[PDB]
RNA sequence: AGCAGCUUUACAGAUCAAUGGCGGAGGAGGUCAACAUCAAGAACUGUGGGCCUUUUAUUGCCUAUAGAACUUAUAACGAACAUGGUUCUUGCCUUUUACCAGAAC
């Protein structure tokens, strides 16, 4: 997600004395910084989101792209479990 | 005319690098080419 | 650049050749799409790349070692710039 | 021609040079956890039975029925010990 | 993500995408549930080449495209806090061990498999026997066996559906 | 693949039907042109109008 | 290098009828000229055979064979680079010329 135009920046910064190859034959999957459930993460409308907001930003933008969300209506366990049980879980400090 | 002014700018700043202001740049070949190419197209127009 | 009405640094400028989706609430902003990217990969970084001509990708990095500098330095010499061959 | 989306389409017709400058001014253990703990305790008994099964099968000495009998016997023994421990802890 | 500039031209795009899917082996083209088309490629040059082929040779229609995106994946960093059942069958999950993730990413009988799991990964005796399936880097574990074996196939199918479109 | 049109504006025009654009203009009528006829076997067009004369134009050179 | 074979444009000796082989009966230039040809199914002609067209004159295709100068793949005679016309859309505008600057032909 951070590789867009990387090659062009490299080639321009080095005045043609540098070249690069980006590949994914080693399937490295890494934890995106921040938390997915941090519904209060700050997200700039136009500038790149802060490090700790990435997991939330990527989730929300994906949901809106797919039409899963109308907004801050992100994922919660309450969508699948019964409402009265989630009401308990939120008071127990598991998930608000 | 604009092309010649532009050529003079690039020529003079190449030519004058350690010489400063004043007459003396005689590298007329590029502007001369500009006027020869002007004549190439002016010829049929003036003939008519 | 002319077809895309995009002017890269030091490049020429021209009249424009031509006069729910991608809304900011649905776009992941990570890196600004530079104008240089729009000419580097004109089909990927533009939605309507009309009249675009795909460019040459790249040439192998140049390694031409320079000479004619010291009157008696030979044609073949291990220039200071080269890594040694330490095996 | 715009650069990074900023400038005019052209300076012609704008009455200006079109020169662009970057602005320097902008800058109670929930019942479900107890259920998982109880499941893990009963699972340890079943794990012991399965390990015994693995040992007997790898030794290829006993029929599948004799192995099933030894596993049921070990299961009954360990389940009785667990029920006694739960009764004692609850007591 | 892409869609045609003019909706009237959507069938031309479909035909062109089929050609692309055939001429570009490594490309993955899928129609999302929202109706927008997703193209997955190896990199910016790969996409630039296939988009040129679409606009210039196969589709010959104008196509709107998104800024570059990436394929994310969903996972867990800790064990499930509770054995919550569901209705409309409780399931739990744990972060898979790094070693097995790597070997499965490189694609590397029930008794043999149980030996592999017990010796290199240290899984317990039951886990090493009750593994029902391995799918897209995930594992399903069954831990009366006859009571459960009636619907093993349908349970596996549900797991296969879940692992390709997470919560 | 040509269309010939004549108008009260004294002009006679040839339109290339592959482009829907004017490609040839025939100048010479003193006043409004009322009629045009294309020769059946020659690359020639006949036009006439208020100036009381018929002009026969070679299509290619646009010469009357 | 010496020895051996093949080959023969040369020199010497021998031979010198015929036949065969080999070679031959202007060169370099010109800010000279004429004529032809130079942007296309990557896209060339001829000889030979077949089919079609053609109707006494030759065209097109398939097949066999011989030759394909120059020009061209980050495409083009020109490692260079002017102008005009028509149409459209713009600019400055006060009407035309003369002009702004993008497109198409
Ligand atoms: O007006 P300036 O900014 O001072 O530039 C001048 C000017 O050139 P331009 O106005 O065209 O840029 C002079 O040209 P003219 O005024 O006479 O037309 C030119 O002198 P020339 O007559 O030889 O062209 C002179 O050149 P020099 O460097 O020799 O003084 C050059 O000065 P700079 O470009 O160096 O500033």
């Amino acid at each position: 997600i951070e590789s867009a135009g990387f090659e062009t920046d490299l080639r321009l910064s080095t005045n043609g004395l540098g070249m690069c190859q980006l590949y994914f034959w080693h399937k490295i999957w890494r934890k995106v910084p921040g938390d997915v459930l941090d519904k209060d993460a700050f997200i700039p409308k136009l500038k790149p989101a802060p490090i700790n907001s990435l997991s939330r930003d990527f989730v929300m933008k994906t949901r809106r792209r797919k039409g899963i969300s109308t907004s801050n209506d992100g994922p919660t366990l309450e969508k699948y479990i019964s409402a009265e049980l989630y009401a308990q879980l939120r008071e127990n400090g598991l998930v608000p | 005319i604009r092309a010649c002014k532009d050529l003079k700018h690039i020529i003079y700043y190449k030519f004058n690098k350690n010489l400063g202001k004043g007459p003396g740049c005689g590298f007329w070949q590029p502007a001369w080419r500009v006027w020869l190419n002007f004549l190439r197209g002016t010829i049929p127009l003036l003939e008519r | 650049g002319k077809a895309l009405n995009n002017a890269i640094p030091g490049g020429p400028k021209f009249e424009p050749l031509y006069p729910e989706f991608n809304s900011i609430d649905r776009v992941i902003f990570r890196v600004p799409i530079r104008s240089e990217y729009k000419v580097a990969f004109p089909h990927l970084y533009n939605s309507r790349p009309r009249s675009v001509r795909i460019p040459w990708y790249n040439n192998p990095v140049s390694c031409i070692i320079q000479n004619d500098e010291e009157y008696d330095t030979p044609a073949l010499f291990f220039d200071p710039s080269l890594n040694p061959i330490p095996h | 021609m715009s650069y990074n989306g900023i400038g005019l389409k052209s300076a012609k017709g704008s009455s200006t040079s079109g020169h662009v400058q970057r602005s320097l001014a902008s800058n109670r253990p929930l019942a479900v956890q107890k259920q998982i703990e109880t499941h893990m305790e009963k699972r340890e008994i079943e794990v012991q039975v399965s390990e015994l099964r693995d040992r007997l099968e790898e030794e290829e000495t006993l029929s599948e029925e004799q192995i099933d009998k030894k596993c049921e016997a070990l299961r009954a023994k360990l389940t009785n010990e667990w029920q006694e421990q739960q009764r004692m802890s609850s007591l | 993500v892409l869609q045609p500039l003019l909706p009237r031209e959507l069938p031309k795009l479909l035909d062109a995408l089929n050609k692309i899917s055939k001429y570009y082996p490594g490309v993955i083209i899928k129609v999302e549930e929202s109706g927008e088309h997703v193209i997955l490629g190896n990199g910016e040059l790969y996409m630039d080449c296939l988009l040129y082929d679409l606009r210039a040779s196969y589709a010959k229609i104008e196509i709107k495209i998104s800024d570059p995106l990436t394929v994310f994946s969903e996972s867990c960093s800790n064990e499930s806090f509770a054995s919550i059942p569901v209705s409309n069958i409780s399931v739990a999950a744990e972060p898979m061990d790094s070693k097995m993730i790597q070997d499965l990413s490189r694609n590397t009988n029930p008794r043999k498999l149980s030996k592999i799991l017990r010796t290199e990964y240290g899984w317990d005796s039951l886990a090493s026997r009750n593994v029902w399936s391995f799918y897209n880097g995930n594992v399903l574990i069954n831990d009366s066996p006859e009571l459960l074996s009636k619907y093993k196939e349908q349970i596996i199918q549900g797991f296969y559906w879940a692992v390709k479109e997470g919560p | 693949p040509y269309l010939f049109s004549v108008s009260e504006d004294k002009t006679v025009k040839c339109w290339d039907l592959e482009k829907n654009q004017i490609i040839r203009d025939y100048y010479g009528h003193l006043s409004g042109v009322r009629t045009v006829s294309i020769h059946p076997t020659l690359d020639l067009i006949a036009t006439a109008g208020r100036d009381s004369v018929i002009k026969l134009w070679d299509m290619r050179t646009r010469i009357p």
